[PDB]
């Protein structure tokens, strides 16, 4: 759980990956 | 030695010595996939 602030980091693409759809 | 001298007597010294450490060997392992998990830890080879 040290670096895990990455794994969270990570996320922004996963909600970027949102927006394209129109 | 010399305070021991410095009290009673001894024979000659006939058996010769100096002193030295004794320790283990100590065939100290831990290969294995057990070991290479080290760098990282063990959840985070997880969420991976």
């Amino acid at each position: 759980q040290n670096i895990g602030g990455i794994f969270i980091v990570l996320a922004a693409g996963l909600v970027l990956s949102v927006f394209v759809a129109v | 030695t010399y305070v021991r001298e410095k009290v009673i007597d001894f024979s000659k010294p006939f058996m010769t010595l100096g002193i030295s450490i004794l320790y283990r060997k100590p065939n100290g392992t831990n290969p294995g996939v057990f070991s290479f998990l080290n760098p990282l830890s063990p959840d985070i080879w997880m969420y991976v």
